[PDB]
């Protein structure tokens, strides 16, 4: 049957490693976090009304008016939190297990990952809180940037002057909208994985050892999704507020500035970043590069060995490259004062010198070290 | 239709019957309780509340 | 196979109960919010209508 | 798709009906020992970035509180 | 033991369906009561 | 910034599983009627909220009817005003921003519904500020409609103490003292930012409980499926 | 659910632009496809004044 | 790129019948009317709010305020208008040329012909105006017709006792997010089909006759969308209120109700039908079943012939049931008083006589007259 | 609140503060608005025309 | 796809290049007979239905409005 076809092929009967660990489940967490996050948009969208005057009015009564309604509006927000956890762990898993040098899945996967931040940004401008308000300024702030079209850029989007209900509005649309485009993307990611299937922890060809995807890696990927609800209602049921700001619970006074202006918890790492680098311009484009240094990373693997199993002297220079993007979000929280400025300007030089130049060499010396090179 | 007039046909189905039924069943209790349909839960001693 | 399938009928009883609550207060959430529900009480003066008139 | 993914020959592979087996063999009985051989093949390349990571936070931190303390001499 | 039961509601996949969802209907009833009562006796004296 | 930071009070609605106690919910809605309510707003709670809280629906009315409230246009067009209604929300102590600013000395005291919410650590900043309006040290002077709370940013707060001991009596009888109503109206905030903190922790129960049982299960499950390979005794059997 | 237009119809009482149906003064339907009477909400009289509708 | 593959395996390489007239342009039409629909409808979405106090307001903003906002707007009604037309074609297409016998193929559209009408139910009721709020109410008292649990559904539906804001905001919400599921059905109706081919006029296999679409039906494609923008912008640019109604122009008074109510035409040919069943319950039905007759219409297939070119009794039956669907156009419009009622109950009468009862038996008699039967 | 000479940003002004005020000073009718009367109206240029000349 | 569509034998085709060939022979030439031809074949099974649908429609317009114009006998 041609609907059914693509289930067999995709879902049910698809030869897939036999030794995969649990990382492999956070790829199809992400796709139910997306469905998890769209369900919970729709919810939200049958009360939210995107003007300037209404948008903090209509949260506080989907908040206590509408029958569960907060369950719906906590449930989106530590959801996002949550397809960012996963996204990490999936981005980090890719790069541990040179995952990588599946170079088409790679480079729609950095697209969905742009794709997922800007939705995120956006949907953190739409409750129009203190927060929200000073934060999008800031960021459309970034765009000003640009060295000759910079300022029509910003009011472009900003639609006006200043953000204002011009970009509310907006901001609105662009929200609902990319998520469907996303998971397009997240078809297109999965069609160029089908055409050559998923790598396995020891990096060697599993062609000989591979087993069905439905008696298997189903009920392994439903026990996953078990775990993943287990932690996300944890999180919504228990301490709902933990991951979020107080300042957003204040209306949008664009008067005034919440002092303690802060990028959420994952954007942090490139809070850091561009905090980092003294040029305005330096800062964004580092900031970019931060996210597309994956691109390019299937073009730096010197190594003939895909995974990070036999490979020790890189494994520690993930571990040091793991120790300092913890190191760059704890800075993007602290304030601009003594030292923590400087711990930002090396952690991200060590960053991009860990990415770009060490991993490669070490991949080198590992190869001389088994009399490869 | 005409080949479904038959005997082994209808054979099959009498053996198939007590399946479909407990289907049916399962569902008319599925719906009871997914509507947590009172009035005929009303009747259930323990369900009731 | 009881011991086995036990547990998948019991795990699924369970699924079921979460299952329905789920999609339940979902399905809840589209229904009257608290704001609306509380309508009561419209007074309505007699002397405004006279014979012969709606109102 | 299956019966075109690879070329093995001579690999006998033996296996169980799950119902047969026990489900948690020897879960905690090897189990424990596994975890711990595990753990002691990764945690000198894992633990010691995380290690000087919270040296390097906490000292942020009272470096940060002493910059911020105020030097009485200052005043005079 | 459980033999019987299999061979009576477990065996048979429409009667598993069956005993699933008799048994999720009045899991309901005693789950929501049992609950209630441990939630409820945490906070008791705070309530209402 | 600098800025003392409130310590951690034994509060009851911090336990993962407990709720919050709904009769210092009253006495700190009555602390907020008598109190807080003339320079404060609660444009987001209405009287219908209070209704399962802490107070039935003839009372709640009976608390809506003891206020007054603007009834849009008369047949007339005449704005009218009419008794509190169980749906009308609390009044507004200032009919705009404006008023507020001129009324408190330029301060905006601000809407008090999502406070505890929108402070860090707000339900002990709250009660800290409100019992935090020690003298200022030496060194430090603040102008006129300031005092030196150590809590609020700047310790220069334009609220000034409001909260004397016995400033109210509470129905209830419990002494009024300050603290005892700082906390109350602590409680109270707190409810206000969360009307569904006691619900929601309801469901934390319920849902630990049915994951304590569907996650061990379906580790069972997947363990059963999973047993067949795992136990898999592979062998290399050459022609030799 | 239109509005039915009250003191027009053949019924003296009410008439619905939507369909034709024509309800007597009492707000029963007479005429038309309208399945039932009008509702009447239980209202309240507490005087020849004063009259509290549901 | 494996993807390429596709690219081409479904419209450079495809083997199409070299016969295949302008009608089977109409469908890729659809597409783009889609396409268009939602481009339109992303750039109403970053100005337009769902709040009863300002929708009014926001689509008058739309219209004088923002730069060729009244372009957009009406190019989004015109293009409804537009797609209902080449969905009506499209449709005659399929019932001219026996392109039902593609079963699974038929019953996705007779799917997205049921999700298109949804969507623009909705839609309509968006801007807010006297004719969308008596409108809405309208067709949501349809529901009610249901036995035992209408008023609950009806209900749900409002989100109230009666359509007010509560409606218009989740009315936003699903009109926002139907037209992708819209556009996911119509990759499904692509897949149904590719498997099967397109069919010819001639009803015959066309196997011996096919070229490339590439040159040969992507220039008669690239025409047959200029043709249909050129009809489109002169119902834009030079009469953008023939097809919508005046009333729609006023606020919403729910205490002021038109003295004729309507949907927009293309609903029309149902609102005549359930306007002429005297039951309320027998209207909806019958209604539903006026759609869902095409459905039903691959099992009354009792010819030896699949298309209607060499078969001039049923087409003479085809054309007379365009003619009462025609009938039943004007009829809606028509008010309630005689005899405009007795020509929608027969006219009905005649519709589901000629689907149901007299294209068999024609097809049974044309079969006898061929020495066939 | 206070009143201002209008400006090239200001909206006309409003007859009346809300439309029970136009119901009380019109005999319980209610003038539209006329922003969109040509548009609302069928025929609205014509009817226009006719009405305030018929 | 294309080379396993159709089984066909011995049927030679010609064709012409695009460029090699005017791009509207004959247009207006046979075009208006064939396309005069083609509405021969065809009026009499389209035309009739939506004649008698204007007649129905003028009746139905007539009618209605006979309908509603007053009856002189009445109210007199
Ligand atoms: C330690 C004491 C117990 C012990 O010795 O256990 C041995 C056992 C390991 O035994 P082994 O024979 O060496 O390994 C074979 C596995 O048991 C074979 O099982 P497995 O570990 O491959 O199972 C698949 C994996 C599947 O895990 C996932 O799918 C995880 C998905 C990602 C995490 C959730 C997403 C969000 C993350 C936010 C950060 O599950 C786990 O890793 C554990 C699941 C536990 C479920 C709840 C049990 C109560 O330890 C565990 O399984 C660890 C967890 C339980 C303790
Ligand atoms: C009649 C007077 C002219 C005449 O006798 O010429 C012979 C000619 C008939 O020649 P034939 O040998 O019987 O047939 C071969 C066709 O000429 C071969 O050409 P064709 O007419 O089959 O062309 C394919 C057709 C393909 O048509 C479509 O793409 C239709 C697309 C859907 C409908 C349009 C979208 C909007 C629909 C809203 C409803 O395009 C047309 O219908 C004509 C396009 C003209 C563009 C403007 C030229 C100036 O008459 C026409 O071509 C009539 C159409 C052009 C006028
Ligand atoms: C955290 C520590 C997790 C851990 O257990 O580390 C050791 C583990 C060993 O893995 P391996 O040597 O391949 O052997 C596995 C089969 N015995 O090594 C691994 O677990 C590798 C796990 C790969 C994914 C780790 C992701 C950690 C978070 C990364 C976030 C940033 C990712 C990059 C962002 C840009
Ligand atoms: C309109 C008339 C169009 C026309 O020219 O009619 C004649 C045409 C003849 O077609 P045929 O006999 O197959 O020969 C064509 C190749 N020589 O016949 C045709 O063009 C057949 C066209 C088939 C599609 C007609 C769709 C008309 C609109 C139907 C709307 C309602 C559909 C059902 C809705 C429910
Ligand atoms: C009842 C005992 C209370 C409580 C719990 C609070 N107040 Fe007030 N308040 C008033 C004014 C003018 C301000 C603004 C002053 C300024 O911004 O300089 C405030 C502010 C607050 C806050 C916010 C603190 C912050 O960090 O923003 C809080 C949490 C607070 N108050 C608590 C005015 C008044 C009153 C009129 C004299 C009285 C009565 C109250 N407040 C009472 C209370
Ligand atoms: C198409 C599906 C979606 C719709 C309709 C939707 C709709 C909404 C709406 C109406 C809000 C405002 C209500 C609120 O304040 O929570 C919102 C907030 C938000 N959304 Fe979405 N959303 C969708 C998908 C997503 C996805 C996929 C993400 C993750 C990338 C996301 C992230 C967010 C975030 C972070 C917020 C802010 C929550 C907060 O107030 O803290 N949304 N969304
Ligand atoms: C939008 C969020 C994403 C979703 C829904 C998603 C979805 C998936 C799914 C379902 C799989 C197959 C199962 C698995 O192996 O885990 C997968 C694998 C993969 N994804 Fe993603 N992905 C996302 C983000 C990314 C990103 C950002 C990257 C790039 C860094 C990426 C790169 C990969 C790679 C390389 C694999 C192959 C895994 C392997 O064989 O080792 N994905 N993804
Ligand atoms: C995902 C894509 C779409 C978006 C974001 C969208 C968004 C909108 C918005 C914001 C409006 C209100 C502005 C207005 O009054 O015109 C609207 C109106 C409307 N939309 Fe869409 N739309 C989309 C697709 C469609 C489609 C596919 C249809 C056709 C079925 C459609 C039919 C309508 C109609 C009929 C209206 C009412 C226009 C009127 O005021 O007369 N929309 N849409
Ligand atoms: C959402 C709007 C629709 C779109 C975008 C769409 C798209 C398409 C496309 C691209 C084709 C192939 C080109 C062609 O033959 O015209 C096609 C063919 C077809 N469609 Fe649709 N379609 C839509 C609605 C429908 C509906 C409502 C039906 C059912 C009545 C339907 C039934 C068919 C059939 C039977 C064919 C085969 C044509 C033939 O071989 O004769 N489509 N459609
Ligand atoms: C065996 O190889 C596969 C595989 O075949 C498939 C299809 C998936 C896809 C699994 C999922 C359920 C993820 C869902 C992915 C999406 C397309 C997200 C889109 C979301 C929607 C709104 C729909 C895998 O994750 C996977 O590796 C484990
Ligand atoms: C040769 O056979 C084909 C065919 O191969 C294809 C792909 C199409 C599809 C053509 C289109 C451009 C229509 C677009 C269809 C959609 C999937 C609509 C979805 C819209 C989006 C928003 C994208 C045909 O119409 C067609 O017959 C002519």
């Amino acid at each position: 049957h041609p609907l059914f076809k693509i289930i067999n092929h995709s879902f049910i009967d698809l030869p897939a490693p036999s030794n995969i660990s649990s990382w492999w489940n956070f790829g199809s967490l992400l796709g139910v976090c997306l469905m998890v996050q769209i369900i919970t948009g729709l919810f939200l969208a049958m009360h939210y009304t995107s003007d300037t005057m209404t948008a903090f009015s209509s949260v506080t009564h989907i908040c206590r008016d509408v029958n569960y309604g907060w369950l719906i509006r906590y449930m989106h927000a530590n959801g996002a939190s949550m397809f960012f956890i996963c996204l990490f762990l999936h981005v980090g898993r890719g790069l541990y297990y040179g995952s990588y040098t599946f170079m088409e899945t790679w480079n729609i996967g950095v697209l969905l990952l742009f794709a997922v931040m800007a939705t995120a940004f956006m949907g953190y401008v739409l409750p129009w809180g203190q927060m929200s308000f000073w934060g999008a300024t800031v960021i459309t702030n970034l765009l000003s940037a640009i060295p000759y079209i910079g300022t029509t850029l910003v009011e472009w989007i900003w639609g006006g002057f200043s953000v204002d209900k011009a970009t509310l509005t907006r901001f609105f649309a662009f929200h609902f909208i990319l998520p469907f485009i996303i998971a397009a993307l997240a078809i297109v990611h999965l069609l160029f994985l089908h055409e050559t299937g998923s790598n396995n922890p020891t990096g060697l060809n599993s062609d000989a050892d591979k087993i069905p995807f439905h008696p298997y890696y189903t009920i392994k990927d439903i026990l996953g999704i078990l775990i993943m609800f287990l932690i996300l209602m944890t999180l919504v049921l228990f301490f709902p507020d933990m991951l979020g700001d107080p300042d957003n619970y204040m209306p949008a006074n664009p008067l005034n500035t919440p002092p303690h202006i802060k990028p959420e918890w994952y954007f942090l790492f490139a809070y850091a970043i561009l905090r980092s680098i003294p040029n305005k311009l330096g800062g964004v484009l580092a900031l970019i590069l931060s996210i597309l240094i994956l691109a390019l990373m299937p073009f730096l693997h010197t190594s003939k060995q895909r995974s990070l199993m036999f490979r020790p002297i890189t494994q520690i220079l993930y571990w040091i490259l793991v120790a300092n993007l913890l190191i760059l979000t704890w800075i993007g929280g602290q304030p601009v004062e003594h030292p923590f400025i400087i711990i930002g300007q090396l952690a991200s030089i060590s960053y991009f010198s860990i990415i770009l130049i060490l991993m490669p060499i070490s991949g080198i010396i590992e190869d001389k070290m088994l009399k490869l090179y | 239709l005409s080949r479904f007039l038959g005997p082994r046909y209808r054979e099959l189905a009498r053996n198939w019957i007590p399946t479909a039924g407990m289907w049916g069943t399962v569902g008319a209790v599925g719906l009871v309780w997914a509507t947590d349909w009172r009035l005929i839960l009303d009747w259930v001693p323990y369900i009731n509340g | 196979k009881g011991f086995s399938y036990l547990v998948t009928a019991t795990t699924t009883v369970g699924v079921a109960y979460a299952a329905k609550n789920v999609v339940s207060q979902f399905v809840s959430s589209m229904s009257a919010s608290a704001d609306v529900l509380a309508m009561s009480k419209i007074e309505i003066k007699l002397s405004d209508i006279p014979e012969g008139k709606n109102m | 798709e299956f019966g075109n993914l690879a070329r093995i020959r001579h690999v006998i592979s033996y296996s169980l009906s799950p119902f047969e087996q026990r489900a948690f063999p020897s879960y905690f009985s090897k189990g424990i020992p596994n975890v711990l051989r595990r753990t002691r093949e990764r945690i000198l390349r894992v633990a010691p970035p995380f290690v000087v990571v919270y040296l390097i936070y906490t000292w942020g931190n009272q470096e940060f509180e002493q910059s911020k303390r105020k030097n009485p001499a200052m005043y005079e | 033991i459980p033999s019987r039961l299999y061979s009576l509601l477990f065996r048979r996949t429409s009667t598993f369906a069956l005993t699933i969802a008799v048994g999720a209907l009045f899991f309901e009833r005693a789950f929501d009561q049992g609950a209630d009562a441990i939630y409820e006796h945490i906070n008791e004296g705070k309530l209402w | 910034d600098l800025e003392l930071h409130p310590p951690s009070y034994p509060w009851s609605h911090r336990g993962l599983l407990s709720s919050l106690d709904h009769t210092s919910i009253r006495r700190g809605f009555q602390v907020y009627k008598q109190v807080c309510s003339s320079c404060h707003s609660m444009d987001y709670v209405a009287y219908r909220h209070l209704v399962g809280v802490c107070y039935t629906e003839e009372e709640a009315k009976a608390l809506a009817e003891e206020v007054e409230v603007q009834d849009g246009p008369n047949d007339d067009g005449e704005m009218f005003m009419r008794p509190g209604k169980l749906s009308d929300y609390f009044p507004k102590p200032y009919p705009n921003p404006e008023a507020a600013r001129a009324a408190n000395n330029g301060a905006l005291p601000p809407d008090l519904s999502y406070i505890v919410r929108a402070r860090h650590g707000g339900e002990d900043y709250v009660f800290s500020l409100l019992t935090g309006y020690c003298e200022p040290p030496t060194g430090v002077s603040l102008r006129e409609g300031l005092y030196f709370n150590p809590y609020f940013p700047g310790q220069a707060i334009g609220m000034a103490p409001p909260i004397y001991t016995e400033v109210l009596e509470y129905d209830d009888g419990t002494p009024a003292t300050m603290s005892q109503v700082a906390k109350d109206v602590a409680t109270f905030l707190r409810w206000a930012s969360e009307p569904e903190h006691d619900h929601r922790k309801r469901m934390g129960l319920k849902m630990l409980l049915m994951m304590g049982l569907l996650l061990p299960l379906t580790y069972a499950m997947k363990r059963h499926k999973w047993s067949v390979l795992k136990s898999r005794k592979l062998a290399y059997r050459p022609p030799k | 659910g239109c509005v039915p237009i009250a003191n027009a119809g053949d019924f003296g009482g009410y008439y619905c632009p939507c369909h034709g149906s024509h309800y007597d003064a009492s707000g029963r339907i007479r005429k038309g496809p309208a399945p039932l009477n009008l509702e009447v909400p239980a209202y309240e009289f507490t005087s020849d004044d004063v009259v509290v509708v549901g």
